[PDB]
């Protein structure tokens, strides 16, 4: 079965910088059965170039596509800021018929900024009814690459919790995360520390935000 | 010209479904025509074909649940959903096919469909209570269907606020929380309330947010 | 009967432009085409390879194209997709051969060569044994076209593109598809 791989899966640059998206296929394809889409948050993909190197209706001369066999390549020279979306490619030539990459997505570059990390422990409203909820947070980094480590009485966990990412920020081009780790009652009852150890590229050392159940 | 998209909801597994794409400027039946899906952050995917001569091809993965097919005098493409699962759930895009001669040029804008088996539930709240900057927020948890609204202040307090996307849990529930950062000064004097509305389930509620 | 003046000729037809060869009164023998190595594809429907030889029949017919290697599976009964719909349709009771080579080395060339072309549009499937030749622009939307291509007004043919590094699915292959009618017999093996 056809595959293709996309490359970088995340292309970060500023505006009027060149971008270089990459298109490998699993098996070498004509020229001919190639697309490239671009896709905005909320819309439907629109069609950038055709057959490996054709323009669509309304495709401005910055975009331009290449390649043959195994590899393509998008190009946007001078990016503008409305270039910052998902890019697929597309092939129509080969069983099922149609394939899209997984996707590049193409965002803002800034400076590196570490994140702020809060730890919220459940509240006793919802301890009641039989669950607790640990919140971490991670407030205003860049770039979007984090490690939350959850460590209860210094045993780390896997499994029991669910990251959640915002968008890049309108005005200062930051993320924000929370990683949420669910417990029982009785399993939070159980133990007494609970922490989350965030790893960032602007941390010259992992920081750990930390409380001890009922206090 | 321009494809509109309808007939998509909330289907339990093993339900059946229809979707509806009425052309304009298009005939329908003179072209190739397409039903592509995207699941929720996910790639898009291919579904189903018809070929203006009649023929219609399948994905692997909804072949024999999925049948596609047209009505000329109403110049419509339809896509019938039957045995139904999770993870059919997904926006689906009809859109227009060229091949060689351009791709899929024309897309209409979605119609979202959810399969779920669960039922309608309001939100559970449950305040992030603070310990130079401070973070509290809103925990709004295991309701269904999407979406919520979450606002602080009634709308008086904006900056500084995150609201993430919400997550589905093994549940079948959603959760989500909304935070918002403050001066540490202003923890002993301004109130911090959010607003959470569930339209679905008629569920308004204001939680205040204290240091504990 | 003069097989190699269809196999081996020097180009072969577009498939939207079939090309169809009748062979009569001469003596058939299909020795050399069987027991050739040289065939990707071999496949007869309604008779059998080896007793094809002590058989007569009434007239043969031998179709020659080229299409890509995808599409080979395509010449059989009871297909679809582009090229049995819209270019060369076999009948369901198809009695006779469908012979298939790759022809890379012969088709290709090194910068595409885009002089073989099928059709992409139409508005129905042909007819079994239905050639189709007409090059008028294609209406997909509401507006006449009035023979000018334009924004839904498409020229029905399209090329392939061969090139010598495609992957097999890509490169070209010339079929031939022998019919066997027995409506006084003049084939004969
Ligand atoms: C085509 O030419 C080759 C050349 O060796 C020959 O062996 C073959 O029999 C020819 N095909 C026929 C006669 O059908």
């Amino acid at each position: 079965e056809i595959v293709l791989t996309q490359s970088p899966g995340t292309l970060s640059l500023s505006p009027g910088e060149r971008a270089t998206l990459s298109c490998r296929a699993s098996q070498s394809i004509s020229s001919s059965y190639l697309a490239w889409y671009q896709q905005k948050p909320g819309q439907a993909p629109r069609l950038l170039i055709y057959g490996a190197t054709s323009r669509a209706t309304g495709t401005p001369d910055r975009f331009s596509g290449s390649g043959s066999g195994t590899d393509f390549t998008l190009t946007i020279n001078r990016l503008e800021p409305e270039d910052f979306a998902v890019y697929y490619c597309q092939q129509y030539g080969s069983s099922p018929g149609y394939t899209f990459g997984q996707g590049t997505k193409l965002e803002i570059k800034r400076t590196v900024a570490a994140p702020s990390v809060f730890i919220f422990p459940p509240s006793d409203e919802q301890l009641k009814s039989g669950t607790a909820s640990v919140v971490c947070l991670l407030n205003n980094f860049y770039p979007r690459e984090a490690k939350v480590q959850w460590k209860v009485d210094n045993a780390l966990q896997s499994g029991n919790s669910q990251e959640s990412v915002t968008e890049q920020d309108s005005r200062d081009s930051t993320y924000s995360l929370g990683s949420t780790l669910t417990l029982s009652k009785a399993d939070y009852e159980k133990h007494k520390v609970y922490a989350c150890e965030v790893t960032h590229q602007g941390l010259s050392s992992p920081v750990t935000k930390s409380f001890n159940r009922g206090e | 010209v321009q494809l509109v998209e309808s007939g998509g909801g909330l289907i339990q597994p093993g339900g059946s479904l229809r979707l509806s794409c009425a052309a304009s400027g298009f005939i329908v039946s003179r072209n190739y025509m397409i039903w592509v899906r995207q699941a929720p952050g996910k790639g898009l995917e291919w579904v189903s074909v018809i070929y203006s001569g009649g023929s219609t091809f399948y994905a692997d993965s909804v072949k024999g649940r999925f049948t596609i097919s047209r009505d000329n005098s109403k110049n419509t493409l339809y896509l019938q959903m039957n045995s139904l699962r999770a993870e059919d759930t997904a926006v689906y895009y009809c859109a227009r096919d060229l091949e060689v001669a351009g791709a899929i040029d024309y897309w209409g804008q979605g119609t979202l469909v959810t399969v779920s088996s669960a039922s309608t539930k309001g939100p559970s709240v449950f305040p992030l209570a603070p310990s130079g900057t401070a973070a509290l927020g809103c925990l709004v948890k295991d309701y269904f269907p999407e979406p919520v609204t979450v606002s602080w202040n009634s709308g008086a307090l904006t900056s500084g606020v995150h609201t993430f996307p919400a997550v589905l849990q093994s549940s079948g529930l959603y959760s989500l929380s909304s935070v918002v950062t403050v001066p540490s000064s202003s923890l002993g004097t301004q109130t911090y309330i959010c607003n959470v509305n569930h339209k679905p389930s008629n569920t308004k509620v204001d939680k205040k947010v204290e240091p504990k | 009967c003069p097989f190699g003046e269809v196999f081996n000729a020097t180009r072969f037809a577009s498939v939207y432009a079939w090309n169809r060869k009748r062979i009569s009164n001469c003596v058939a023998d299909y020795s050399v085409l069987y027991n050739s190595a040289s065939f990707s594809t071999f496949k007869c429907y309604g008779v059998s390879p080896t007793k094809l030889n002590d058989l007569c029949f009434t007239n043969v017919y031998a179709d020659s194209f080229v299409i890509r290697g995808d599409e080979v599976r395509q010449i059989a009964p009871g297909q679809t997709g582009k090229i049995a719909d819209y270019n060369y349709k076999l009948p369901d009771d198809f009695t006779g051969c469908v012979i298939a080579w790759n022809s890379n080395n012969l088709d290709s060339k090194v910068g595409g060569n885009y002089n073989y072309r099928y059709r992409l549009f139409r508005k129905s499937n042909l007819k079994p044994f239905e050639r189709d030749i007409s090059t008028e622009i294609y209406q997909a939307g509401s507006k006449p076209c009035n023979g000018v291509e334009g924004f839904n007004c498409y020229f029905p043919l399209q090329s392939y593109g061969f090139q010598p590094t495609n992957g097999v699915g890509y490169q070209p292959y010339r079929v031939v598809v022998l019919s066997f009618e027995l409506l006084p017999a003049t084939v004969c093996g």
